């Protein structure tokens, strides 16, 4: 039983025990597939759920090349930089979204799956970075962060960070503490006369 | 080195009513940080095996309200208010104390749904002759839609007891009545079994007043 | 599922192969990986660690010296190289992942809260039994074989290599009341189920009865009569 009129699972993927983490975004290609973007939409699920380039209301009624799916675990605080022309720790050095984005930002809090009670230190992101990141660039070295002035000579210590930090996901958290799951889709649209689509 | 002890070996539970797993440590699990590294995990048939309980008490991604964990220090249990179908599985405690040199996991437990006892019908098959040529000869004794699981059987040849010559293989439960089904195979090689007439199978069951014997003569209809 | 074991197979005692755990849909760099494994009937055992830089690695006692457990993050995968191998290595092989992180040199997991990832495990069987097919036998009804109105009959299917069988009553027409017990393991290194079903005592006669007996691992598809 498979086919390709069957609905895309978003419902399932999105249910899953684990992310990525943000400096190490996982990506998608959602292919050969139906799918139904009014049933996310639709569900009161999501708490952000906010589209650029195109409007939400009329995404079922489009075709699309090829469509992306970028997902990651952030903190609620930091949902507001997963936005095209956005500054911050995450748009910088982890996720950055280009000025001519077209798509759609999905994000829901994920306390009860990501939250544990003894800390959950296993979602990451990058604290330092010599430059900021181009649009969809993903950097995943573990190279000793320099400073400024002083050289490092690949090892830790003082002056000299590891780039990469663990979160601090406790249930406990504050809302702006706590993991939010966010998905990000990346459309391509079908070059067409208006008459087709 | 620190050994799990896992009470009881089977558990049957009625849908609806509450239900209690033990699991006891050779030594403490309490940690100076004030966690218990003690897990649960469960095995649905045919399923890989799933978290159910973390750090002692606390409850797994997805897990219902209905699971609980406690205990400290040496005895800890597990608990459903509410058992329902599909927490049909093997339950197994795991200490974490010693990661990651060693996770040293519980016997389990095994868990049926509850049924009202049930008597096995027992049907003897006597070795076909077409298998009679080949060499050996397979007497058959079925124990079929019974409960509970806990049964014995014993083949007697000529009114001796036979042991290590036989082998028992039992269907898991039927999903609508919740009954086993036992299947024992006394293998013997074709002189031995034309050297004997009488051979029976004995059966032990609770929900027998008395143990059934269903015996046979070689020669018969 | 996030881990997907391969590799899993048949081979014979004192031979080696691999295991391979693939990890998908989350960052396989940043956690701790497990192998641990349930022997037929048996219960969970582990058998190694490694953790996520490469760097601490555990094995139990049983397994030292003969398994090796090795990760390449780039590839997200788990490896298990399984050298000299026994009988009673035989078992179902999950690969699991432990929730925390280790820190300074010490091998400790900070943060724990469980193998909450588990994969869908990949089956070992080491035996040196040769491919055979069944040999199918009947266990025809009597009258002393019947209970109060109704009749047990079956199929005895004997000696065959290596697992599965399958078994239909009628090429599937019959379904209700059928009972195919899970096969067990002989001296001699073989395989034996039996099948029964219990008809009504009033249709021996008129209603045939052949259980179909397929042993795709010989090609071996029989079809056998029962009759009083
Ligand atoms: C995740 O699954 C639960 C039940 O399994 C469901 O209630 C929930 O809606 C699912 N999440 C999404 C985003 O659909
Ligand atoms: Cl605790
Ligand atoms: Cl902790």
């Amino acid at each position: 039983h498979h086919h390709h009129t069957n609905l895309c699972p978003f419902g399932e993927v999105f249910n899953a025990t684990r992310f990525a983490s943000v400096y190490a975004w996982n990506r998608k290609r959602i292919s050969n597939c139906v799918a139904d973007y009014s049933v996310l939409y639709n569900s009161a699920s999501f708490s952000t759920f906010k589209c650029y380039g195109v409007s939400p209301t009329k995404l079922n009624d489009l075709c699309f090349t090829n469509v992306y799916a970028d997902s990651f675990v952030i903190r609620g605080d930091e949902v507001r930089q997963i936005a095209p022309g956005q500054t911050g720790k995450i748009a910088d050095y982890n996720y950055k979204l280009p000025d001519d984005f077209t798509g759609c930002v999905i994000a829901w809090n994920s306390n009860n799956l990501d939250s544990k009670v003894g800390g959950n230190y296993n979602y990451l992101y990058r604290l330092f970075r010599k430059s900021n990141l181009k649009p969809f660039e993903r950097d995943i070295s573990t190279e000793i962060y320099q400073a400024g002035s002083t050289p490092c000579n690949g090892v830790e210590g003082f002056n000299c960070y590891f780039p990469l930090q663990s979160y601090g996901f406790q249930p406990t958290n504050g809302v702006g503490y706590q993991p939010y799951r966010v998905v990000v889709l990346s459309f391509e649209l079908l070059h067409a006369p208006a008459t087709v689509c | 080195d620190i050994v799990m002890t896992q009470s009881p070996l089977s558990l049957p539970v009625t849908p609806g009513e509450p239900a209690s797993i033990s699991c006891r440590s050779s030594q403490s699990l309490l940690h100076s940080n004030g966690y218990n590294y003690l897990d649960w995990y469960l095995q649905k048939p045919g399923q890989s095996p799933q978290l159910l309980i973390y750090l002692g008490s606390n409850r797994a991604s997805g897990v219902p309200d209905r699971f609980s964990g406690s205990g400290s220090g040496t005895d800890f249990t597990l608990k459903i208010s509410r058992v329902e179908a599909e927490d049909v599985g093997v339950y197994y405690c795991m200490q974490a104390l010693q990661t990651p040199i060693t996770w040293t996991f519980g016997q389990g437990t095994k868990v049926d749904i509850k049924r009202t006892v049930a008597a096995p019908s027992v049907f003897i098959f006597p070795p076909s002759d077409e298998q009679l040529k080949s060499g050996t000869a397979s007497v058959v004794c079925l124990l079929n839609n019974f409960y509970p699981r806990e049964a014995k059987v014993q083949w007697k040849v000529d009114n001796a007891l036979q042991s290590g010559n036989s082998q028992e293989s039992v269907t898991e439960q039927d999903s609508k009545d919740s009954t086993y089904s036992l299947s024992s195979t006394l293998t013997l090689s074709k002189a031995d079994y034309e050297k004997h007439k009488v051979y029976a199978c004995e059966v032990t069951h609770q929900g027998l007043s008395s143990p059934v014997t269903k015996s046979f003569n070689r020669g018969e209809c | 599922v996030q881990l997907v074991e391969s590799g899993g197979g048949l081979v014979q005692p004192g031979g080696s192969l691999r295991l391979s755990c693939a990890a998908s849909g989350f960052t396989f760099s940043s956690y701790s990986m497990n192998w641990v494994r349930q022997a037929p009937g048996k219960g969970l055992e582990w058998v190694s660690y490694i953790s996520s830089s490469s760097s601490t690695i555990y094995y139990a006692d049983s397994v030292k010296g003969r398994f090796t457990i090795s990760r390449d993050n780039a590839k997200n995968s788990l490896y298990l190289q399984m050298n000299s191998l026994r009988a009673e290595d035989t078992a179902v092989y999950y690969c699991a992942s432990p929730g925390g992180i280790t820190a300074a040199g010490t091998s400790v997991l900070f943060g724990y809260y469980g193998m909450d990832v588990w994969g869908q495990g990949t089956t070992v069987t080491v035996s040196s039994a040769s491919t055979k097919g069944p040999s199918v036998f009947p266990l025809a009804p009597s009258s002393k074989s019947t209970s109060g109105g109704t009749a047990a009959l079956g199929c005895l299917v004997k000696d065959y290599f290596p697992e599965p069988v399958t078994v239909s009553w009628n090429s599937g027409a019959l379904t209700s009341g059928v009972h195919t017990f899970p096969a067990v393991l002989q001296s001699s290194g073989l395989y034996s189920l039996s099948s029964v079903v219990t008809v009504p005592s009033s249709s021996l006669g008129t209603q045939t009865y052949i259980c179909n007996v397929n042993h795709k691992p010989s090609n071996t598809k029989v079809d056998k009569r029962v009759e009083p």
